[PDB]
DNA sequence: GCAGATATCACTCAGCACGA
DNA sequence: TCGTGCTGAGTGATATCTGCTTTGGGTGGGTGGGTGGGTTGAGGCAAT
């Protein structure tokens, strides 16, 4: 009763919101208007509700617009690699609804499983499959990191609602042969182009970073056996190819998308902490030069290719989005990087009373966000008047003007 | 900084809406006196009063959406002299910003005031305005081309309306892959359908179907006008114009009124084909309806109930019903007491009591019998004055027929039905037929008709008063015979008429003398009919009374004694009860007294006339 | 794209259908008592009280179900059969030899009891699709007929077949097959053998006479009852209807096999700009769907028996 | 830019050629000749005639298009269509030189408030009866007004109609099956209308008879109608003095009542037992074809 | 006989006499009746059946209903001295076929 | 000759892999 | 670290095509025309 009442609410707001663009009159009463543009023309634009707003003038006349440009998606079903349905295709946010008791007994059968034999499991099958590493399909690829990724998430949600469980459950998470597969079979799917064992081991990866940072921030001193497993995931080529991933994620599906924010984000947290705590060796790694590697141009067309999405999505993934954003716009002053015009579409669009619920978390994040960044394009603006130019095209690779032109110095 | 002009025209449309935010913020009744060269009749009280603020906080209370508006306001301030020609010559514009305005006001009312009126509600409301009076009143047979989308002011006779019509007002579309819902407006009657889902992922082409069951809808309907019968020139068929009315005006106007309607002359092609685009050259020619007017306080009660501290307020409303008449005070009351009528009775275990008087006027002809008629017609406000030889039996209660636009089998309603709750008049009683005489005979007794013929069995309530009048077989009324003999009829339906007066014109040297210098002054105050019609009003409406034990008592005595005088049957015992309640009804009171008892039975005595 | 607020509603309808219960002279469950009931008795019909609804969880679910029924009514049957399937399995399929003919029980929810009842003049266009009762007089009564719910063709090519076909308002046909070889888009056969059917009558009422204004038209409506409610209206008296305001479309202009398309002086101008529509236009119709019908108004030993 | 009608605000009528000028001139005149609806045949086609006849049906004042006015929402630009027959199609596509060049694919809407109007009236004329031939039935031509002229032609009159007898060609499909047969019209271009003192008022009632003084002074005063209808507060007193003249057959009575019958403005003469079917006062009758009763 | 909605055939409507099957119908007026009607309830009244042949409608209908009806004397008031049938206009057979009076 | 529903063909554009 | 030639793919405009009637009924007419066809019977109501 609460969560239908809930959304009737938001329903309720949203109808609200669609009403403020209808007209009280009928739809053949008539009337036109007639706005004029600073060169002395007039368009015609219809409709009642045209006539007092100059916004929705204006977007109705960019409605009315017929040709459409092209968007070509090349995707390619599960079936036809021979693969079932799951979390790599399905939306994120499709739940599958459970009765109060057939949802408590799943939850007691998986319970008892983990506390039971979870370790033996994984110790048999990554033994088994590292003696067969060579003849592995797909399909059991898939499997192996999909079930590991998910029983790591389910006992880290666990440990983190409730005390009374413990972590070691998953002992064999962190030791070192699972890793060394796991790490293994992303090579080899990177380098083979194989993007949906790719992304399986991208969820992969995310999880056991979470279950490192998890378990270092429980026991900080027993944490030097867990430095050992650290310098070992960060190795140069290693950091390549995670630095690589978000880069090729524009021209992909939404969920692997998800995943590459997912891991990025993860991947920054741990290189934080572990810099912070103490000097990080694989060569002395310092947070630096990490976080300029994944500072480009295709890192942000990502990005904002996923956040174009917003509306289906979840609050903690526009958290991550957004934190990321301020990491780039102060964290190393990049701000070129963000002087884009996709963007400052998208934050309208956000921001328009019609797009995410103003009464929402979120929205917090965005407003913060966007009056930063309005605030620092108009301090660029006023400074630099190319720039009303520059928003338009990408930036320039010059040698002569690029660094005036990136640092405005 | 674009700048919104109406098209067409050099007119700013955001001067528009400050000017009128402007009028409805500050406006005062004394402006309009003022323009009318009234100027001495400004008070202190009502004239310096915001008018359109309170009319907006009473809609908020309410709870409304709709504000009627007066150009001749608009042209009484200063700032909206021109917005009056604005609102004439491009009404859609301007009467879309006067919504819009109206709805801003609202808003800035309620934030600025700091109510707690939760904003929810007004913000979810449609506000529309509704000018009238907006200049002359044009006619039917003058609307020209030059005329077309400019507000005009009609009045006319509505001959026939369509059913409700739902009117798409916004389309749902449904994504037949992703089941993806998506609502979309429509403009000028047509639906800007997309060409592919909008969602990103599923991009399927020609996949949106409509659902046309979760479409928001409008009310529309159709009416025909005909002109008043006094615009045409030289009695030909009168002209008619269709009207269109939507959301709130729809069901305002029935079958048969005589309304004033502020609407746009509109114009519209006809298709010349149902496949092709093609289109016929001629227009046809419609009115959108925005304003539709068809044609108590405390202060007046307190007023009322002054008049019924009146002793002599008997006389003064038998004086003030019929001014003109002379010297018939006892027709006068008579005819009074079936105004108001008796007392109604809800009655399980049996059937319901009616009390409604009947009365029957016979007497020499010159005297003053339709006179009385027709000025008891004018009154009361349902009636047909029906005459003798001129009604049929079928046409008096009901005529069975078919309905040619659904083709369906209905039944018209005569003219006793027609009249319920009102009280019919019948002029030449005796002129008339035994066989239609025979329907009147259940309307009196029962209140009702039954009919059962060519598959139509049902009853329509004819609840209604009878007024009849009837003259002698003779050229004048000869007192020797018996009243049975004079006045034709059947003895039986004499009895039936709940009084029955006698009325005779004789030769005396000072009666005629004061009949014609009452009747040569055409070339003992009377209340205004105005007020007397509120006054009926109120006593049928709000008095029941009821009946007293020491009413009972003389009851039974008054009517052993009429029945002990030798015709006197148990429906002069009604008789006697109704009016001892209708006059109760006069003055006000919830019990009958033995005075008012004793009145009733002094009237039916001294009717017939005490020889 | 599953939508949340109808999958909310069904799992509300699931637990007040579930753990409702009325004090008895005892308590026991009214609805599972009468789910038992109609398993042993075979019964498709559960009828549920509306007061008893808006009892529940604060009337949210009664405004959610009133407001929009049309929306919400498969959400409902859905969370109908859940809790079937639950406490009486052997419901959910129709009921010396073997028979295959076991097809799903097309289950009908009938609402009563409302606390308001309208007139056929109060009829509104601003309430499409809400739950509302009405009254009138029975003018005529159409025969009982089947209509197409669910239908299934076979490709004329390759003699596939494509089953569970939803009509809304007009005979719809399948457009793409889906055996990926074939080419076939617009040939198909319907297996009139494997199709699924529902009873349907059209009842015209006319507004009661005394609720007439004087020396007016009564107005008139048509009905639609389907399921366990046919002929059950009878004509000439007096019956009060519980169900949804829906509006018909003019088929003929949406595209009929076979059929070609096609007062107010004009002025009777539908809505245009659909695909199927290239240059005709849409006008409507208001209707009225029927879930509950009520009538306002041999030996001894048969009588003495219904004698309590 | 603009078709030159659409600015025009004026109507151009032409007057026939009078006789008098005709004959003043040594000119024949073919126009002001009057005809009839059975002498206008296929030969007068395009010209310009005089016809005379009695009107028997006008209709109401319709608005003809002339010039529709279209707007493009993308442009800004409107344009102009001629229309001069008894159909059109609208235009869909915007054909603005700013559509070209961009060759943007712009919608073009229909704008009543800019196109031009012309109001129309259609009425019939028919022949009198000192123009039909014996054994003949009359004929009914059609006349189309436009412009100003409109509204000057009423049922139930006598006029003088000149204008310009043209034909109306079908279009679509209806032009291949309908022939080589051509419905023609009349556009009206002009209109000629064919339009003591008691004793001695009383003694002129009906010269021709004789006799009867004093009944002439009272039907004079019926004539008066002398009164000076008084209606109080809802009080009406009839204002008609009613009169009856009974006697034997030979005196002056029916001479008497067509004469004082005919000189009042109204009159109507008929016997007592009505006129026609309905009998004086009034009567319902079932329709023979719409079998409403009426 | 009415012709059918939508329909070009005839076909038989309900009546009085037949909404009533075994029950009782009310008459207020008898007398004021119609002579060509009084003699319509003459078959429904003893036979208890209808048999109409009109318009290719050859039917027998059933209608075992029971009548009452109420009806005033010829003149104003019932004659003390005149016999029953002299003081209704009702005829021999009507009379007869009457239970009671 | 004219409007509408339908299917055909040709042209041009964004991705891809390799070589510079 | 990156630039460009080849390819599959999909709309846009344009080619053929069917159709150009259609229909029972008087608020669709008779200057649209009968080679496009329309063939009741009971019951109610005014006149008398
Ligand atoms: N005083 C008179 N002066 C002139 N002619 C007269 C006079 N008296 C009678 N006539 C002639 O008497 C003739 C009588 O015929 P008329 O048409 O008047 O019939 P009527 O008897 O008056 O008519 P009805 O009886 O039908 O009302 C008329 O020709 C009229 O000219
Ligand atoms: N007492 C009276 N008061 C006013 N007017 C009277 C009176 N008596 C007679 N008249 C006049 O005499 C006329 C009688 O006509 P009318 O009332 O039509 O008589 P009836 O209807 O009985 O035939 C009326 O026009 C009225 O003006
Ligand atoms: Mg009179
Ligand atoms: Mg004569
Ligand atoms: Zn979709
Ligand atoms: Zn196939
Ligand atoms: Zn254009």
């Amino acid at each position: 009763g609460f969560e239908l009442s809930k959304l009737l609410q938001k329903e309720h707001q949203m109808r609200k919101n669609v009403i403020k663009h209808t007209s009280a009159r009928h739809s053949r009463f008539g009337g036109l208007l007639s706005i004029q543009t600073p060169d002395k023309t007039r368009l015609t634009v219809s409709g009642s509700q045209a006539l007092v707003d100059e916004k929705i003038a204006l977007q109705k006349l960019d409605d009315s617009k017929k040709w459409n440009k092209r968007i070509i998606k090349k995707h390619q079903s599960v079936a036809a690699e021979g693969l079932p349905n799951s979390l790599l295709n399905s939306q994120t946010g499709k739940a599958i609804f459970f009765t109060e008791s057939n949802g408590k007994h799943f939850k007691e059968f998986i319970n008892n499983f983990i506390d039971s034999g979870f370790n033996i499991l994984l110790h048999s099958v990554t033994n088994y499959f590292t003696t067969e590493q060579d003849r592995m399909v797909t399909l059991e690829q898939v499997e192996y990191l999909l079930f590991f990724a998910w029983f790591v998430k389910y006992q880290l949600l666990r440990s983190k609602i409730d005390n009374s469980a413990d972590i070691k459950q998953v002992s064999e998470a962190l030791k070192e042969v699972t890793f060394i597969l796991v790490s293994s079979l992303l090579r080899s799917a990177y380098d083979l182009k194989n993007w949906t064992v790719t992304h399986a081991g991208m969820i992969a990866f995310n999880e056991l970073l979470n279950l490192v940072s998890r378990t270092k921030a429980a026991q900080e001193e027993d944490s030097t056996d867990i430095e050992f497993i650290v310098s070992r995931l960060f190795s140069d080529e290693r950091i390549q190819l995670l630095s690589n991933l978000p880069k090729i994620g524009s021209k992909y599906s939404l969920q692997f998308m998800k995943s590459c924010i997912e891991l990025t984000h993860s991947v920054l947290k741990v290189l934080e902490q572990y810099s912070d705590d103490k000097t990080l060796v694989i060569i002395e790694v310092n947070f630096q030069k990490v976080q300029a590697n994944y500072m480009t141009e295709p890192v942000i067309e990502t990005y904002i290719n996923f956040l174009e999405r917003f509306r289906e999505l979840e609050d903690d993934s526009i958290k991550k989005v957004f934190s990321f954003f301020h990491r780039v716009f102060v964290q190393a002053k990049e701000q070129a990087l963000l002087f884009r015009f996709d963007l400052i579409i998208l934050l309208r669009e956000m921001l328009s009373p019609d797009g995410l619920d103003r009464m929402s978390r979120s929205r917090k994040y965005v407003s913060q966000f966007s009056d930063y960044f309005l605030a620092r394009l108009k301090k660029r603006l006023k400074k630099s008047p190319a720039w009303f130019v520059g928003l338009l095209f990408p930036p320039l690779h010059n040698s002569e003007v690029g660094f005036y032109q990136r640092y405005g110095e | 900084e674009p700048l919104r002009i109406i098209w067409g025209t050099n007119v700013s449309i955001q001067e528009c809406t400050t000017n009128f935010r402007n009028f409805l913020m500050s406006f005062k009744y004394k402006f309009r006196k003022i323009l009318d060269e009234r100027e001495e009749f400004i008070n202190n009280t009502t004239d310096e009063e915001l008018y359109y603020i309170k009319q907006l906080n009473e809609m908020r209370e309410l709870g409304t959406s709709n504000l009627n508006l007066d150009a001749r306001n608009l042209l009484a301030y200063k700032q909206t002299e021109d917005l009056y020609h604005q609102l004439l010559n491009y009404p859609q514009e301007v009467i879309s910003i006067m919504d819009q305005t109206i709805k801003d006001c609202m808003v800035s009312l309620i934030v600025d005031n700091n109510l707690d009126y939760d904003l929810d509600e007004i913000e979810t409301k449609f506000y529309k305005v509704r000018p009238y009076n907006v200049g002359s009143c044009k006619g039917m047979r003058e609307l020209n081309p030059n005329d077309i989308d400019k507000l005009i002011n009609l009045k006319g006779l509505v001959l026939r309306s369509t059913p409700v019509i739902p009117d798409m007002k916004v389309a749902f579309f449904k994504c037949n892959v992703c089941d993806h819902t998506m609502a979309v407006e429509i403009d000028r009657g047509v639906i800007q359908e997309p060409a592919r889902c909008e969602r990103i992922d599923c991009n399927e082409p020609n996949s949106m179907s409509l659902i046309h069951n979760r479409c928001s809808f409008a009310d529309k309907q159709v009416i025909k006008l005909q002109e008043t019968p006094d615009f045409v020139p030289d009695g030909q068929t009168p002209h008619s114009i269709s009207l269109c009315v939507y959301d709130e005006l729809v069901d305002s106007c029935r079958a048969g009124d005589r309304i004033e309607v502020t609407g746009t002359f509109r114009s519209i092609p006809i298709r010349a084909n149902s496949r092709q685009r093609v289109l016929k050259s001629l227009y046809k020619t419609y009115v959108d309806v925005v304003h539709v007017k068809k044609v108590i306080t405390d202060q007046d009660l307190a007023k009322i109930r002054e008049v019924a501290a009146r002793e002599d307020l008997y006389s003064l409303l038998a004086r003030s019903i019929a001014p003109s008449i002379y010297e018939l005070e006892d027709v006068k009351k008579g005819i009074l007491l079936q105004l108001f009528g008796g007392t109604n009775k809800t009655f399980t275990k049996g059937g319901r009591y009616r009390g409604d008087i009947n009365i029957l006027l016979c007497g020499d002809p010159s005297t003053s019998k339709s006179q009385i008629l027709q000025y008891v017609h004018k009154i009361t406000p349902r009636g047909v004055y029906t005459s003798g030889k001129g009604s049929s039996a079928v046409g008096l209660t009901a005529y069975i027929t078919r309905d040619v636009d659904t083709k369906q089998l209905v039944l018209e309603s005569g003219a006793l039905v027609l009249s319920d709750g009102g009280v019919c008049c019948i002029d030449e009683f005796d002129k008339m037929s035994d066989s239609t005489r025979s329907v009147l005979h259940e309307v009196m007794e029962q209140q009702t008709i039954s009919i059962a013929k060519a598959g139509i069995i049902t009853t329509l309530n004819a609840r209604s008063s009878i007024l009849a009048s009837a003259n002698p077989i003779g050229s004048r009324y000869n007192p020797n015979l018996p009243v049975t003999e004079n006045i034709d009829l059947p003895p039986p339906l004499l009895s039936r008429f709940d009084l029955v007066y006698l009325v005779l014109d004789k030769v005396d040297e000072k009666n005629d003398r004061e009949l014609a210098k009452h009747l040569t002054n055409l070339y003992d105050d009377v209340l205004p009919v105005e007020f007397l019609t509120m006054y009926i009003s109120y006593a049928k409406e709000h008095i029941h009374p009821i009946i007293t034990e020491a009413a009972k008592t003389e009851l039974v005595r008054a009517y052993v004694g009429m029945r002990k005088m030798g015709t006197a049957t148990t429906r002069q015992l009604e008789s006697m009860i109704r009016l001892a309640e209708a006059h109760a009804k006069m003055k006000l009171k919830n019990v009958v007294e033995l005075e008012d008892v004793q009145e009733a039975v002094r009237l039916i005595r001294s009717a017939i006339k005490d020889y | 794209v599953d939508d949340v607020t109808g999958e909310k509603v069904r799992e509300a309808f699931e637990q007040f259908l579930e753990d409702f219960s009325v004090q008895s002279t005892e308590v026991e469950k009214v609805y599972r008592a009468q789910i038992e009931f109609m398993k042993i008795y075979d019964l498709n019909t559960i009828y549920i009280d509306y007061q008893h609804l808006s009892m529940r969880e604060n009337g949210a679910l009664a405004m959610a179900i009133s407001e929009q029924y049309y929306r919400f009514l498969p959400f409902l049957q859905k969370g109908l059969r859940r809790v079937v399937r639950k406490y009486a399995p052997e419901l959910l399929n129709t009921s010396t030899s073997t028979s295959p003919e076991q097809t799903e029980r097309v289950f009908q929810i009938s609402f009563f009891n409302l606390p308001t009842v309208h007139r056929i003049r109060d009829i509104r266009s601003e309430k499409i699709g809400s739950l509302l009762s009405i009254s009138g007089t029975v003018t005529r009564t159409s025969e009982v007929r089947p209509e197409l719910y669910k239908a299934s063709f076979t490709c004329d090519m390759c003699r596939a077949i494509v089953d569970n076909v939803e009509q809304s308002f007009k005979y719809t046909e399948p457009t793409f097959c889906p055996n990926p070889s074939c080419e076939n888009r617009a040939f198909w056969t319907l297996n009139v053998t494997r199709s699924r059917f529902l009873d349907w009558q059209k009842v015209r009422i006319q507004e009661n006479a005394n609720e007439i204004p004087t020396g007016s038209m009564p107005r008139t409506l048509d009905v639609i009852l389907r399921g366990d409610s046919v002929e059950r209206a009878k004509p000439g008296d007096r019956c009060k209807f519980t169900g949804v305001e829906i509006v018909v479309p003019d088929v003929t202009q949406l595209g009929l096999p076979g059929v070609k398309p096609s007062t107010t002086e004009g002025l009777n101008s539908g809505v245009t700009g659909l695909r199927s529509l290239g240059v005709r236009d849409l006008t409507y119709k208001i209707s009225f769907l029927a879930c509950h019908v009520i009538s306002i108004g041999r030996d001894q030993e048969v009588f003495l028996n219904s004698l309590s | 830019l603009f078709p030159p009608n659409l600015t025009r605000r004026y109507f151009l009528y032409f007057k026939p050629l009078s006789q008098n000028c005709a004959r003043r001139y040594r000119k024949k005149a073919i126009s002001s000749k009057p005809l009839s609806v059975r002498q206008i045949k296929g030969d007068f086609l395009g010209q310009l005639i005089t016809v005379r006849g009695i009107i028997t049906r006008v209709s109401d004042v319709k608005p003809a298009v002339e010039v529709i006015a279209y707007t493009c929402d993308q442009c800004g630009y409107e344009v102009f269509q001629e229309v001069n027959s008894r159909t059109f199609t609208p235009l869909s596509e915007c054909t603005s030189e700013e559509c070209s060049q961009n060759q943007t694919k712009g919608q073009l809407f229909m704008s009543t408030r800019a196109s031009k109007f012309s109001a129309f009236q259609e009425c019939k004329i028919q022949e009198l009866s000192q123009q039909v031939p014996v054994g003949h039935i009359p004929r009914s031509l059609n006349i189309h007004v436009n412009g100003t002229l409109v509204r000057s032609l009423s049922p139930g009159d006598i006029v003088d109609v000149t204008g310009i007898f043209l034909p109306a060609p079908y279009t679509g499909f209806k032009a291949l099956k309908a022939g080589l047969l051509t419905e023609t019209y009349l556009e009206a271009q002009f209109v000629r209308q064919h339009k003591d003192v008691y004793n001695r008022l009383a003694k002129s009632i009906a010269p021709e008879i004789y006799g009867n003084l004093d009944v002439k002074k009272a039907l004079l005063l019926l004539l008066v109608g002398g009164v000076d209808k008084r209606v109080g507060d809802g009080m009406k007193i009839r204002g008609d003095i009613n009169v009856c003249l009974m006697g034997d057959p030979g005196v002056a009575k029916s001479q008497l009542l067509k004469a004082i019958c005919k000189i009042s403005p109204r009159g109507v003469y008929t016997t007592g037992k009505g006129s026609s079917g309905v009998g004086l006062t009034a009567a319902v009758m079932k329709d023979p074809v719409t079998d409403e009763m009426i | 006989v009415v012709r059918d909605e939508e329909g070009g055939d005839y076909t038989i409507e309900a009546g009085a006499l037949m909404l009533a099957d075994n029950g009782i119908c009310c008459i207020d007026e008898f007398d004021k009746m119609d002579i060509s009607d009084q003699v319509a309830i003459h078959e429904a009244m003893e036979q208890q059946t209808i048999s109409i042949a009109k318009a290719g409608i050859h039917a027998t209908l059933n209608a075992r209903t029971s009548i009452l009806a109420a009806a005033n004397p010829v003149g104003g008031r019932y004659n003390r001295k005149l016999s029953l049938r002299g003081n209704l206009n009702m005829t021999a057979p009507i009379m007869s076929r009457f239970d009671l009076f």
